[PDB]
């Protein structure tokens, strides 16, 4: 009858712990524990203790969004709002830096990385500014069709017929 | 190199403060929220996602074969099991929350 | 939705008989299903939406430039709050239940 | 004190209605109506009377798929397979017409209307005959190139 718990019943015997989404009630003191199953969105017991009871649900605030919910099983968690990333040496929530003209987003601004821009390689171009567009194809009129604005790196070629 | 990206662009998020929605019969409905029955807060929680906007180019979608079709970006819907109340009574119904966003083709005559 | 088109195709349906999932977590999980307890059926519900194929054409997705980007439709997740069960415990978890299907675009190199 | 319900107790009592999700338990004989909330995904009350019980929920076979689920403040709704239509002079679940080879969708197979498919117009074509894919826009070959096969209302062009 090896006790998992560690903690024993005065009577000698092993303590019941409370699992996922149980918490400690009353502990085995002169009795065995009391687990009650824990209130949703507020609490929640992410372990299986004899001991810990039901803690208070992670809140999200300022640049916390939440990416997870906290239910009686697991906690919340929050992550960097949609802007921003997690900042690992200022464990604060910096902003997610644009792909300027001229260049073109790459891979995006996930939670714990900053937007990768790319300078626009040959032949593609950067309407603008922000951490959603990448580099575009640029236009290519025809042998036929005048050319006027030549493509650039930073604006898309333009052009007109008969 | 995903250094991929998508042809519309979408924004995801979690929405507890959710109070009004449309049955899935289609009839407009409120949620709950605060709901501080026995002194607790309970809440809903539904996972929304929407489009940075219906043209993230000029020619609509992001990629599209432009010079053929006209393209538009449009969120989608699906449905959840939530509670509900229609006027006194208040009961479970299923309700179209956004959930992707994604475009949509037509071509061009001549 | 006129004689517009979509750009991935997709197949949306109702989706009692679920046995298993993925805890939003990313823990692999399993449903309920007859749950014949009380003499009824109850059952879960979700409304699941796939992708017809991943290359809807020989270029990928319906419709784009193929001349610059490839491209292939995927489908998109989402989160539902349902019963499951891990192990001998069985309670109220999130799962990433298939929603839309949607393309994903990537340029070409020259 | 007017009764909504319409019945009355023997007492002569106005009677306590069902709501939704609430089906007759026992009538308002000698006492009032007790309500008793339905049964998930088997029984529903989508009505307020004082009168009317748990109704059992609709079920759905052979080419009735369903579309909306049984809860007990309202029944689950069915409707044609995916393949199919609703059938306006057959009551029937008949199956989505293809569009055929030098022809393309338009309008998807929805619950109430076939599929409706357009002849390739000028410059598109069809690979092949489902209710699925449009016409498509015919290549275009180049300069260099030379052009094989010409674009057809049923098949693409060939080049390169």
């Amino acid at each position: 009858e090896t006790c998992s718990t560690g903690l024993y019943t005065h009577s000698g015997e092993c303590c019941k712990a409370c699992n996922l989404g149980e918490g400690v009630a009353q502990p085995c003191g002169a009795d065995q524990t009391v687990c009650e199953p824990c209130l949703d969105s507020v609490t929640f017991s992410d372990v299986v203790s004899a001991t810990e009871p039901c803690k208070p649900c992670t809140e999200c605030l300022g640049l916390q969004s939440m990416s997870a919910p906290c239910v009686e099983a697991d906690d919340a968690v929050c992550r960097c709002a949609y802007g921003y990333y997690q900042d690992e040496e200022t464990g604060h929530c910096e902003a997610c830096s644009v792909c300027e003209v001229g260049s073109g987003l790459v891979f995006s601004c996930q939670d714990k990385q900053n937007t990768v821009c790319e300078e626009c390689p040959e032949g593609t171009y950067s309407d603008e500014a922000n951490h959603v567009d990448p580099c575009l194809p640029c236009t290519v009129c025809e042998d036929t069709e005048r050319q006027l604005r030549e493509c650039t790196p930073w604006a898309d070629a333009e052009c007109e017929h008969h | 190199h995903m250094g991929e990206f998508s042809v519309c662009d979408s924004v995801s998020v979690w929405v507890g403060d959710k109070t009004t929605a449309t049955d899935i019969k289609g009839k407009e409905v409120t949620v709950l929220a605060e709901v501080n029955i026995n002194n607790s807060v309970f809440r809903q929680y539904f996972f929304e996602t929407k489009c940075r906007a219906s043209n993230p180019v000029e020619s609509g979608c992001r990629g599209i074969d432009s010079k053929h079709w006209n393209s538009y970006c449009t969120t989608t819907h699906t449905f959840v099991k939530a509670l509900t109340t229609d006027e006194k009574q208040a009961a479970w119904r299923f309700i179209r929350i956004d959930t992707a966003c994604v475009c949509v083709l037509s071509r061009k005559a001549t």
